[PDB]
């Protein structure tokens, strides 16, 4: 038989599996992006909805 | 003799600095007539043209 979900019932249980990232995961550089606004504002086709 | 290259240009002592003309690229070029507007600084050149 599988066994019985432990939130489905009211026993507590003081040893449980947590899941982890085995290390920090905000370690790393942050995403930059090279932004290129457009050469003429004239040019610009806001249009095609 | 040891002339290399001979040109027809248009003629800078008519078309004088007075006429708002600058012959020296080969191509006549006045400085605010035409302007393009809504453009990055040095893309106005080519309506000097």
């Amino acid at each position: 038989q599988v066994g019985i979900p432990k939130l489905e019932v009211d026993h507590i249980s003081f040893s449980n599996v947590v899941s982890m990232m085995t290390a920090n995961i905000r370690t790393g550089d942050d995403m930059a992006v090279e932004r290129v606004n457009p050469d003429d504002v004239r040019a610009i086709n806001i249009r095609n909805a | 003799y040891g002339a290399a290259v001979v040109n027809i240009d248009l003629n800078r002592d008519f078309f004088d600095t007075a006429t708002g003309i600058d012959l020296t690229k080969g191509i006549p070029l006045v400085q605010d007539l035409l302007v393009p507007i809504g453009v990055t600084a040095g893309a106005e050149q080519s309506a000097e043209y």
